C-alpha cells in the first residue's frame, strides 16, 4: 500500500 | 459529444519541472528535474483519472494498480503530444522549462529513449492525429497495463476499458469502413507502441533508483516507492501491457 498516492486518490480537493 | 467534452474538461494544465535553465546541464540536474517533473504529473494524473467516466467505479485497489503501472506510458504519450505540437517534433518538450535537444538527450544518457519517444512525436504528425484522438488515446492508456494474474474486480476493468474502446472508435466513425479499419489499426499499432518505450524507461529508472545515491540523483518521495515496489513487477513479468497486436 502506497499511502502517499492513496491519500491522493481519497482526498477530495 | 458527451464523452469527448468530459475529456477535454478535465485535461490537465501546463506543468513545470522547476528546472534550472541558467545552469550548465549535468546528468544528476536533468535527472533530478525529470524525476521532480514526474512526481508533479503523477499528481494531476491522479486527480485526472479521478474525473474519467467510469473510473471509480472500479475496486480502489484496481484504481491504484492502473494509475501505479500506466503512469510511465500516459506520461511518454502526452510529451510525445506537447512535442509534436510546440516543436513540431524538433525537440523534447518535457515541460516548458525542461525542454530537450541532442545535447540534452546525451547528457541524460538516455539517448536511445529518447530517439524513441522523438520518433513517437513525429508519428503524431505523420498520422495527422488530432487533438480529440490524442485524448481518447490516453484515456485508454490508462487502462493498458494490469497484472498477470488478474484485477481484484476484473469484470469492471474489462467494461470499463472496452467502453473506453468503444469511444475511440465512435471518434474515428468517415462514411467508408476501410479508411475507419486502416484508421483504428495505425492507432491502435501508435498505442501499442508506448508500451516497449515505458518498459526500456521503467529499466531505466529502476536501475538509476538502485544506484542513485552513488550518482547524486534525487527521487521524490512518491517515485521512489512506486518504482521500488510496483516498478519491479512490470520488469518481472508479473504486469504486463494489454496490446492490441502480438508483439
Ligand atoms: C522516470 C524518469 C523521471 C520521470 C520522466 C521519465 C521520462 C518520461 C517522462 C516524461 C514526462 O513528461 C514526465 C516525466 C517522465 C515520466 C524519466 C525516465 C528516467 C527518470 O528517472
Amino acid at each position: 500500500e502506497n499511502a502517499l498516492l492513496r491519500y491522493l486518490l481519497d482526498k477530495d480537493d | 459529444p458527451i464523452f469527448l467534452n468530459v475529456l477535454e474538461a478535465i485535461e490537465p494544465g501546463v506543468v513545470c519541472a522547476g528546472h534550472d535553465n541558467n545552469q550548465p546541464d549535468s546528468f544528476a540536474a536533468l535527472l533530478s528535474s525529470l524525476n521532480e517533473l514526474g512526481e508533479r504529473q503523477l499528481v494531476h494524473v491522479v486527480k485526472w483519472a479521478k474525473a474519467l467516466p467510469g473510473f471509480r467505479n472500479l475496486h480502489v485497489d484496481d484504481q491504484m494498480a492502473v494509475i501505479q503501472y500506466s503512469w510511465m506510458g500516459l506520461m511518454v504519450f502526452a510529451m510525445g503530444w506537447r512535442s509534436f505540437t510546440n516543436v513540431n517534433s524538433r525537440m523534447l518538450y518535457f515541460a516548458p522549462d525542461l525542454v530537450f535537444n541532442e545535447y540534452r538527450m546525451h547528457k541524460s544518457r538516455m539517448y536511445s529513449q529518447c530517439v524513441r519517444m522523438r520518433h513517437l512525436s513525429q508519428e503524431f504528425g505523420w498520422l495527422q492525429i488530432t487533438p480529440q484522438e490524442f485524448l481518447c488515446m490516453k484515456a485508454l492508456l490508462l487502462f493498458s497495463i494490469i497484472p498477470v494474474d488478474g484485477l481484484k474486480n476484473q469484470k469492471f476493468f474489462d467494461e470499463l476499458r472496452m467502453n473506453y474502446i468503444k469511444e475511440l472508435d465512435r471518434i474515428i466513425a468517415r462514411k467508408n469502413p476501410t479508411s475507419c479499419s486502416r484508421r483504428f489499426y495505425q492507432l491502435t499499432k501508435l498505442l501499442d507502441s508506448v508500451q516497449p518505450i515505458a518498459r526500456e524507461l521503467y529499466q531505466f529508472t529502476f536501475d538509476l533508483l538502485i544506484k542513485s545515491h552513488m550518482v547524486s540523483v534525487d527521487f521524490p518521495e512518491m517515485m521512489a516507492e512506486i518504482i521500488s515496489v510496483q516498478v519491479p513487477k512490470i520488469l518481472s513479468g508479473k504486469v504486463k501491457p494489454i496490446y492490441f497486436h502480438t508483439q
